[PDB]
């Protein structure tokens, strides 16, 4: 791997080396069908879809690890650790949720897998081929589902309007960060920012990331398309200085 | 990634990329709202440049104007990739510069139109 | 201060503060003098430490003042100091005209006494014996030329030249006995110059010369000493072509010896003319010619002191600039080595001073603005510039050149085993030569092998060596059979050709990997026809080595036997530190270095008696100011490195460690950083020079060794000075690993019995299993084959297998627990 | 336009690069031209002829032509209006008075047909096609009057003039811009500016440029000149790049007066920052060829007075000195036969030896009037400018024994007499004839009334040397033109291939055996193979990835990209030049140099693989397809010796060259090939001097015999053998046998040598 170096021939004589490679797809589905099951008591009339989803999750994330490979990307790079996020995430929204249909759960389940194998992404045909793979493995695992509600396109996910991090309009979403952008014009620099869809994605995802404790971005684009801007409106949202 | 592991490692991050054609056909109207390119003897063509992906079946004026707008970024950007495709020197085309690109439309016609209609 | 009496004023800022504020007491000013000396390492006072009575150098020769000099009515440093050197000069002078006498008298002679003449070497030093024998030797033919003046007369050269002959048949019979080894040196460094005025005499003669001002006479350089003259420093006059240099009588003391082949003859006319003509020399050429040699022995035998500076990347300007500037007030010589290393700033700044100072050299033929100072610089003064394939732009109208392009082995090594006393010399060196030639050339290339000049001297004065003890070893045998005692029988009985091969083999073969022995071996039966070996295998050391292989449970083996390749290498290298100082054991990681070297030390101290212990020292592990000792930049302390600490133990003589034998390791890798200070010990001066001047002399039962995996990256200096074995990775084969495992199970309990019967028990069980060929051999062989996230090496694997094969054990032990 | 920018701009230009601007510009005045023809195809094969690849069929070996005029015919026969040139070369009769002739470029012969007549600028460049093909060595002088021919018969007749430093300083020349007076080492340029500033009465500030007082003092008086407006002159600014850089930034903002003029006299070297050189004006100064242009400034250079001292015999001492030193720095020109290499000869040694002679003099000779010639200390001064002058820089063994020989021709008693021959049979029977005056008068008009046809036969080389001069001169004005004028990557995919196509495929390892390794020619030769071999599979890998690059389908990366780009430039790969290489051989010639050594590999493979040791002894093999000849010449020493049971050191090696199908393999003889001996004819193992270029050996027997201890015949000369043209490398020495009447002193001057390749 860059960065790193081969060992003294001399230090592994006295040091033996084990290759814990990456944990096997039946090792995936019994670890993340545990969490699982760990994961929906919160919801009793949810808790017999634990088995079809791990088995969704691991089956999409192991079609994405062979898929974008590293050597496309330098940063194309998949791991359990991915999927260990997408189970806290996936837990964290199902926190506030007391009650919730199956449509929530795939609703929530394919935003999560947006917000982690599809931003890093490069090419706009690559995200369009996830798009796709996701809708393919939702309907595998849940056939007996409504495509238009579970899977409607606009997947936008905020805490600003409702209390709860339930699903937001991308309308009333774009209204209330129109009228804190006014705020941010009248307290702090005005310059005038349009507010396009990719906008919206853009301040969710930061937002998103700014709540988690150790939130730490590396934000990649060509210069002057507003990742400073938008991160200071972020923090001055969120209290952050 | 290979001198430092931590920016790969647990940070996570975000592609912004570059303002896609929607998100341009945005700006240039939202920026371009002041000056009034509204123009009645406007006839639509046999055949119309779409470049944005949700212009409506009618082109107005300002949706022309627009559209041409991002066909001359998108333009400026296939010329950038052209040149740096035939091994010549090359110089990243930023957003910013379709800002200032906007923003020169609006001086230009505000100045041309203080003159000349003054003179109408 | 500094500008009366600039001979001090080499030191820096530092050695002059101390100098200062520590003027009294005398003990501590050892250090400035061996800065600033030559060969003088020590003054020499009484008790009372208020008197000089005498100078010593660093191997032990000592000079006594005819009048000394009392610090007490000088209490001022530089007048005493002045005093000191004023004196040490016309002592030499007084030295040098009672030994051009007394050698005057064994000049013109039909044959000579040896008790005589080892009298006479032993009075004086061996650079003031060399040099009465070449004011006697030129006198001698001034007169033979100025008889043959008249043209067509009977030529007493013949008589010269016989005279000369006699005298050097009287030192090679003085040689072959043995010697002290400062009488050895002076011996040596006497049959060198007696042998070049053998062939120069012998060029006269057949040159038929018949003039004192003829040309072929003036080249060659003669020496004019007039004991009439009141000025003891223009007594002696150096004369060669039209140049004139006064000797400056400074002691260079006992130094190495520089023969005048004809490339060195050739040096010293182009240097001479430059010099005369007001201009410095560049001697430029390939690295290994003698580029700096030469230069120093210039300097060496016209009785001045050169610094040989190092033109390494990492140079320095302040120490630089006041050591040269000094060398200007002083009038000494400076030379540069390796001039095109500098980086371009360094050269432009170098160049722009050193151009400064010629031109006001030149003014001369006076002080010039230097540091922002008026230097005084004296007429005596040289700079001579080593280059290796330009000169810089301002330079190449200031200076002359000269190509080193090859030394002339052949000479050199006919006359160096000539000094060892070998007969038929010419014949040993035509067969030596070449066949270091076909050694460089046709074996395989290596980082760790080096075939060059300085193998050869090493070589054949370890050839000598061994020649001298095996006529000590054949006049013992003579005294305990029979009486009949004749040094010249033995000497002309014995062979020669057998004892440069052993040589040669004893000091290369254990640097060469084992497909190129039988090279070597073929090598050998080209150049040595029909002549062969046999090693004299230490039989009882063999035994030694069995019982301590026996008890750290390693095998034993001879020949093709398993084992017989580890214990042939230990062989070796107890020979190369029978014969070096330092060592070198290099191989991959694996091969047994370490017992290779441990096994031999308990085999030594079971069999000789000499207990040992060794310091194993990690050098890149430690920081290397802490390896060799720091120097505070404010208060000045100077605090004892790791190995500076345990030198300084070794010698303190604590709980009698000099009669110990002892081996500092220094197991790590190496890289041209920190033994560039121990390049100072390597060689046969043997001591370590620290940062504050204050040295340590090597004792001779310290053996220092490298235990370095691989050799990519450190200097060829390093590895041509010291010792080197070479541990190929076949040299330990598997079935060897699986017998320690074996035995190591089955003799030592694994807590620290009833687990040990288990252990014995399994190791039983498993025997047929880790047999030659076994299923365990067969798995690793497959395994190697296989690919691996890390580097794949084989005591890795065998190590985890043992560990694991003590947890079944461990687990045994509980279940019947 | 052309005129005045050919003129300024070559002001500013070595000599040796006139004739490539004027050619320049006489394709451009062509091209601009409407009427007259492109010429694209014409100047292509001008340009790139050398590169066309040919067999050994294809040449037909017309008689009366020499092989290279062959492949240069049949490569130039090639262009549609010269396919019928080898019929008219059979046919024609006065072809064989031309080819020789002195001049063939004045009177080229009209071979070429065309259906209608040409232009005069087709003609010429027909012409200079010929001359190239046919006589190379008239390229320059053809290239001359194809200029002429476009740009004007006196287009160069500027340059010949002296430079007229009165009109380009008074006017066209800005007072900000800096005069930038460039010479070559061993010429001072200050004269011509201090004559100039004299005769324009205006007081010039000469400040030299050594130290930072010197820095000082050229500040001020450029501060008060800038002012004030008198001249300001700083020598030898080389010497300090960085203020030189400090100094153009002080000159960018600047307005001085109208007579301001800043003159900066420097050495022509690399370190000189380009900003000055581009924001001045440059002029470039070099020492006029010609012995009698040497001895000129030789004399003018030492005074008058320390040549008439009282020995009246130093004058001739030192009209001797300057005769020699002037032999030495014009036999530089002819660096691959006058030297080994291009060594410094410059001021400073000859004033050296000026001392060394004055210093002797005065010794021997004390204040005497007159002194016997035999007297003169002749063996000091022979020995001191053998080893201490001129041979400190002498690094190579056999350019000290020339050095010897000239020192012993010239500096003797016997030229003290008025029959004293300077030189020898310069130009027939003709020979230099040494004045008989006494003083530094009569010498000085002597060296004035010299023919100036000075020949390389003056210096003692063979009279064809100039011609190889211009030969080569000829090929650098070829490259250089080449040099002046992706498709990139379908090029270089196209070279690739046929690299591909052309080296062959793989090289097979010598079987290892316990009697083969005894046998030292096995050792040396599987030492070869395997070499060969793993250079070879890196160098069909490299390819490989080339032209997987050229698709696309592999990303180049950075071992990839630095060996693309030096494909694209032209430079040798350092990772391929694994064995040593002639510094200015290009891709193309070591690709083919490659491809000849791997054959003869193959060719030893097989032969070892069908026999053995005893087979592989019986082989003739060429040196310069080795990788490492000495290896060879010390492995058949090492086979003779342990076949007859001798030692190695009292063996020597002995040379017997014969026909190939005329030899006798003897067991202790090998064979070798390809060897070339210049300089000379041998016939019978008898060496003959001749004015041939290079006679090639037909077999070359290597016999070692024991050391006969006897001194060699006064005929007996040693020849080096170098591994190429170049002279780079001392593979070893042969002894050979000279014929009657020919003088080995002759051998040594005129650098015969035999060469590998
Ligand atoms: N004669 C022998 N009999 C049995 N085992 C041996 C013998 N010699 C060496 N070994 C084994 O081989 C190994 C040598 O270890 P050692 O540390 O000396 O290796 P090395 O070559 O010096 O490597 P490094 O560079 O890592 O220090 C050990 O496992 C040791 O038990
Ligand atoms: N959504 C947006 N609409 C309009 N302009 C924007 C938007 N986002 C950023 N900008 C413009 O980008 C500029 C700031 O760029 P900045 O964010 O500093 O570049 P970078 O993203 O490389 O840090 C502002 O002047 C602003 O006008
Ligand atoms: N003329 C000579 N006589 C004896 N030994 C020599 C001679 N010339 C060189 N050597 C040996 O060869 C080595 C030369 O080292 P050095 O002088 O540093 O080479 P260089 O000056 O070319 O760098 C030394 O070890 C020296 O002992």
């Amino acid at each position: 791997d860059p960065g790193r170096k081969p060992l003294s021939h001399r230090f592994l004589r006295h040091v033996p080396v084990v290759y814990v490679d990456y944990p096997g797809p039946a090792s995936l589905t019994q670890i993340y069908g545990t969490f699982n099951r760990a994961m929906l008591r919160l919801i009793p009339s949810l808790r017999t879809y634990a088995e079809p989803l791990t088995a969704a999750m691991v089956e999409f994330y192991t079609m994405s690890q062979e898929r974008f490979t590293q050597d496309t990307q330098p940063h194309y790079i998949y791991s359990p650790r991915e999927m260990t996020r997408w189970v806290r995430g996936i837990f964290e929204a199902l926190r506030p949720l007391e009650t919730l249909p199956v449509e929530g759960l795939i609703r929530i389940w394919a935003h999560e897998a947006l917000r982690l194998f599809q931003d890093r992404l490069v090419e706009d045909e690559e995200r369009r081929w996830t798009d796709e793979n996701i809708d393919t493995v939702a309907l595998k695992h849940f056939p007996n589902i409504d495509r238009e509600k579970a899977m409607s396109r606009p997947i936008l996910y905020s805490n600003w309007l409702s209390k709860d991090y339930i699903p937001v309009d991308q309308e009333e979403l774009r209204d209330y960060v129109k009228a804190r952008l006014k705020v941010f014009y009248e307290e702090e620099l005005d310059v005038p920012l349009v507010l396009f869809n990719e906008v919206l994605d853009h301040v969710l995802r930061i937002d998103r990331i700014f709540r988690q404790p150790q939130g730490h971005l590396l934000l990649i684009g060509v210069s002057g398309a507003g990742k400073t801007t938008l991160s200071r409106f972020v923090a001055w949202m969120n209290g952050l200085s | 990634a290979a001198t430092s592991p931590a920016l790969f490692n647990r940070c996570v991050l975000n592609w912004f990329g570059d303002w896609s054609t929607e998100a341009l056909y945005q700006v240039g109207k939202e920026f371009t709202s002041k000056m009034d390119l509204e123009k009645p003897n406007y006839i639509v063509p046999d055949y119309m440049p779409v470049v944005y992906d949700k212009l409506p079946q009618p082109p107005s004026h300002r949706e022309a104007i627009v559209n041409s707008c991002v066909f001359v970024h998108q333009t400026l950007h296939q010329a950038n990739a052209r040149l740096a495709k035939r091994g010549g020197r090359t110089m990243a085309i930023t957003p910013r510069h379709y800002l200032d690109f906007i923003n020169h439309y609006a001086n230009l016609f505000h100045e041309k139109r203080s003159e000349l209609e003054e003179q109408q | 201060e500094r500008s009366s009496f600039p001979r001090f004023y080499f030191v820096g800022d530092e050695d002059l503060l101390e100098i200062i504020g520590n003027s009294k007491n005398v003990a501590k000013l050892q250090k400035h003098f061996k800065k600033m000396f030559a060969g003088v390492s020590s003054i020499i006072l009484n008790e009372d430490n208020s008197v000089v009575l005498g100078i010593s150098s660093r191997e032990g020769e000592e000079v006594m003042f005819k009048t000394p000099v009392s610090i007490t009515e000088h209490p001022k440093i530089n007048e005493w100091l002045t005093l000191v050197e004023k004196e040490m000069r016309v002592t030499l002078a007084k030295l040098l005209a009672e030994s051009v006498t007394e050698v005057e008298i064994f000049g013109k002679a039909t044959s000579i006494d040896p008790n005589t003449y080892i009298t006479w070497i032993d009075k004086y030093q061996a650079q003031l014996v060399v040099l009465s024998a070449q004011i006697a030797w030129s006198e001698n033919v001034e007169t033979a030329l100025s008889s043959m003046g008249g043209g067509g007369d009977a030529a007493p050269l013949h008589s010269v030249l016989s005279n000369v002959e006699v005298t050097l048949n009287v030192l090679a019979d003085s040689v072959l006995m043995e010697q002290p080894p400062l009488r050895r040196r002076k011996l040596e460094h006497l049959i060198t110059e007696l042998v070049h005025q053998r062939d120069v005499t012998r060029s006269l003669i057949k040159s038929k010369i018949d003039n004192a001002k003829s040309f072929e006479w003036l080249s060659q350089m003669r020496f004019y000493f007039d004991p009439k003259q009141t000025d003891v420093l223009q007594q002696l006059s150096i004369q060669m072509a039209n140049a004139k240099f006064n000797y400056g009588f400074e002691y260079l003391g006992v130094q190495d010896k520089l023969v005048q082949t004809p490339l060195t003859d050739r040096c010293y006319l182009t240097m001479t003319q430059a010099l005369e003509a007001r201009l410095g020399g560049s001697p430029f050429g390939p690295a290994g010619t003698g580029k700096t040699e030469s230069v120093k022995a210039l300097g060496h035998q016209l009785g001045r002191f050169v610094l040989v500076f190092n033109c390494d990347e990492t140079f320095d300007f302040q120490a630089m600039g006041r050591i040269f500037v000094g060398l200007c007030q002083v009038g000494a010589w400076g030379c540069f080595d390796e001039f095109n290393r500098l980086e371009e700033r360094m050269l432009s700044a170098v160049s722009q001073q050193v151009q400064c100072i010629q031109e006001a050299l030149r003014e001369h033929s006076i002080t010039c603005e230097l540091l922002n100072k008026q230097v005084k610089v004296s007429p005596d003064m040289a700079i001579f510039i080593t280059m290796n394939p330009n000169l810089p732009d301002n330079l190449k109208k200031l200076f002359r050149s000269l190509a080193m392009t090859k030394p002339d082995r052949q000479l050199i090594a006919q006359v160096m085993l000539y000094s060892q006393g070998f007969r038929t010399a010419e014949v040993l060196a035509n067969k030596i030569v070449p066949f270091f030639k076909l050694c460089d050339e046709q074996l395989s290339s290596q980082s760790h092998y080096d075939f060059g000049l300085r193998a050869l001297k090493s070589v054949l004065v370890s050839a000598g060596n061994v020649k001298r003890e095996r006529i000590q070893k054949i006049k013992r045998e003579k005294e305990e059979r029979g009486e009949a005692v004749d040094e010249g029988e033995i000497a002309e009985n014995l062979p020669e050709q057998e004892i440069l091969i052993q040589s040669v083999c004893e000091t290369m073969v254990p640097k060469l990997v084992a497909e190129d022995i039988p090279l070597l071996f073929s090598l050998l039966s080209d150049v040595f026809p029909g002549v062969q070996y046999h090693r004299g295998e230490m039989t009882a050391l063999r035994e030694e080595l069995k019982k301590v292989c026996q008890e750290m449970y390693l095998t034993y083996g001879d020949g093709e036997e398993v084992g017989g390749m580890w214990v042939e290498k230990v062989l070796q290298l107890y020979q190369i530190t029978q014969i070096n100082h330092g060592l070198m054991m290099v191989g991959p990681s694996g091969s047994g270095k370490s017992m290779a070297w441990r096994v031999l030390l308990k085999a030594l101290e079971r069999l000789e008696g000499v207990e040992g212990v060794a310091h194993i020292i990690d050098p890149k592990a430690i920081s290397k100011d802490h390896l060799y000792g720091t120097l505070d930049p404010n208060t000045r302390e100077w605090t004892d490195g790791l190995f500076t600490h345990v030198l300084r133990k070794i010698i303190d003589s604590v709980r009698g460690e000099l009669q110990k034998r002892q081996w500092i390791v220094f197991d790590g890798d190496v890289d041209p950083e920190w033994v560039e200070n121990l390049n100072s010990v390597l060689d046969d001066n043997k001591l370590l020079t620290l940062p504050n001047g204050e040295r340590l002399s090597l004792p001779p039962n310290v053996r220092i060794m490298f235990e370095v995996q691989d050799l990519k990256y450190a200097t060829l200096a390093t590895v041509s000075r010291c010792g080197m074995v070479w541990f190929s990775e076949d040299v330990l084969s598997t079935d060897m690993i699986f017998n320690n495992f074996l035995a190591r199970l089955r003799s030592i309990p694994l807590d620290e019995s009833p687990m040990l019967q288990i252990q014995r028990d399994a190791a039983t069980i498993m025997q047929p299993y880790f047999t030659s060929n076994g299923l365990v051999t067969k798995a690793l062989e497959h395994a190697f084959q296989l690919e691996h996230i890390m580097d794949l090496t084989r005591l890795r694997c065998l190590g985890s297998l043992f560990s694991m094969l003590h947890q079944a054990c461990r687990n045994v032990a509980q279940y019947n627990a | 336009l052309f005129q005045v920018a050919f003129n300024r701009v070559a002001r500013g230009m070595l000599h040796q690069d006139h004739i490539t601007f004027a050619m320049l510009l006489a394709r451009i005045k062509l091209k601009g031209t409407v009427g007259e023809p492109t010429y694209d195809a014409e100047f292509q094969h001008f340009l790139r002829g050398n590169e066309i690849v040919l067999s050994a069929g294809s040449t037909p070996r017309i008689q009366g032509l020499t092989v290279e005029q062959a492949e240069a015919v049949v490569r130039l026969s090639c262009l549609p209006a010269f396919k019928d040139l080898i019929a008219k070369v059979q046919a024609d009769e006065q072809f064989g008075i031309w080819l020789d002739s002195s001049s063939p470029e004045q009177t080229v012969p009209y071979l070429w047909s065309e259906e209608t007549p040409a232009t005069p600028i087709g003609q010429a460049i027909h012409r200079l096609l010929l001359i190239q093909a046919f006589r190379p060595d008239r390229l320059l002088a053809m290239a001359h009057m194809f200029v002429s021919t476009n740009l004007g018969e006196s287009f160069m007749s500027i340059m010949e003039q002296p430079l007229d430093l009165t009109h380009i300083v008074g006017t066209e020349v800005k007072p900000n811009t800096p005069v930038l007076m460039c010479s070559v080492p061993g010429y001072d340029a200050s004269g011509h500016v201090e004559d100039l500033a004299a005769e324009q009465n205006t007081q010039i500030t000469s400040i030299a440029i050594g130290s930072a007082e010197g820095f000082n003092q050229a500040d001020k008086a450029i501060n008060t000149a800038v002012k004030s407006g008198r001249w300001v002159m700083l020598k030898n600014v080389h010497l300090a790049p960085g203020w030189l850089m400090q100094l153009e930034k002080k000159l960018h903002s600047l307005q001085p007066h109208a007579c301001f003029r800043l003159f900066l006299t420097m050495e022509i070297n690399p370190k000189v920052p380009v900003n000055l050189l581009r924001a001045g004006r440059i002029f470039v100064f070099e020492p006029p060829p010609g012995v009698k242009a040497n001895m000129l400034r030789t004399f003018s250079s030492i005074p008058v007075s320390r040549i008439c001292k009282s020995p009246n015999e130093r004058a001739r001492l030192y009209f001797l000195l300057a005769w020699f030193h002037a032999i030495i720095q014009e036999r530089l020109r002819y660096a691959p036969l006058g030297w080994s290499k291009k060594y410094e000869f410059g001021e400073s040694d000859l004033r050296s030896a000026c001392d060394t002679v004055d210093t002797w003099l005065d010794d021997t000779a004390k204040g005497r009037q007159n002194i016997s010639p035999d007297k003169i200390p002749w063996s000091a001064l022979k020995t001191l400018m053998a080893q201490s002058i001129y041979g400190g820089r002498v690094d190579n063994e056999f350019d000290q024994r020339l050095l010897n020989t000239f020192l012993e021709r010239l500096f003797t008693t016997r030229s003290f007499d008025s029959e004293f021959k300077l030189a020898c049979k310069v130009d027939g029977h003709k020979d230099i004839q040494m004045p008989d005056g006494i003083r530094r008068e009569e010498f000085v008009q002597w060296v004035e009334l010299l023919p100036d046809t000075q020949t390389p036969s003056w210096l003692g080389l063979p009279n064809n040397a100039e011609r190889v001069l211009l030969t080569t001169q000829g090929v650098d004005m070829i490259s250089k033109m080449l040099k002046m004028q992706p498709a990139w990557m379908r090029t270089l995919h196209t070279t690739a291939s046929n690299w591909l196509h052309l080296i062959p495929q793989t090289l097979s390892h010598l079987k290892r055996t316990v009697e083969n390794i005894k046998d030292p020619l096995f050792r040396f030769f599987e030492r070869e193979v395997k070499m060969g071999a793993k250079l070879l599979q890196d160098v069909r890998q490299d390819l490989a990835d080339v032209v997987q690059v050229c698709e696309g389908k592999k990303k180049q990366t950075n071992y990839l990209r630095t060996l693309i780009n030096e494909l694209v430039k032209g430079i040798l790969p350092r990772s391929w030049s694994h064995y040593t290489v002639p510094a200015g051989m290009t891709v193309i010639q070591w690709v083919s140099d490659f491809s000849e050594r791997i054959k003869q590999l193959q060719n030893i493979s097989l032969a070892a693989a069908s026999g053995g040791a005893k087979e592989l002894k019986n082989i003739h093999v060429c040196l310069g397809g080795l990788f490492v000849p000495e290896a060879y010449i010390t492995a058949t020493r090492q086979y003779v010796a342990q076949a007859n049971s001798w030692s190695l050191e009292e063996l020597c090696l002995e040379v017997n060259v014969t026909t190939s199908q005329g030899a006798t393999l003897d067991a202790c003889s090998f064979g070798v090939t390809g060897l070339k001996l210049q300089g000379a004819t041998c016939n019978n193992n008898k060496l003959s001097l001749s004015n041939a270029i290079s006679t090639a050996l037909p077999l070359t027997q290597l016999r070692w015999v024991k050391q006969t201890n006897t001194e060699k015949k006064a005929s007996v000369v040693t020849l080096p053998v170098y591994l190429n043209f170049t002279r780079a490398d001392l593979i070893f020495t042969v002894d050979f046998e000279i014929a009657t009447k020919e003088d080995p002193r002759s051998f040594y001057e005129r650098g015969v040598a035999v060469l590998c390749t």
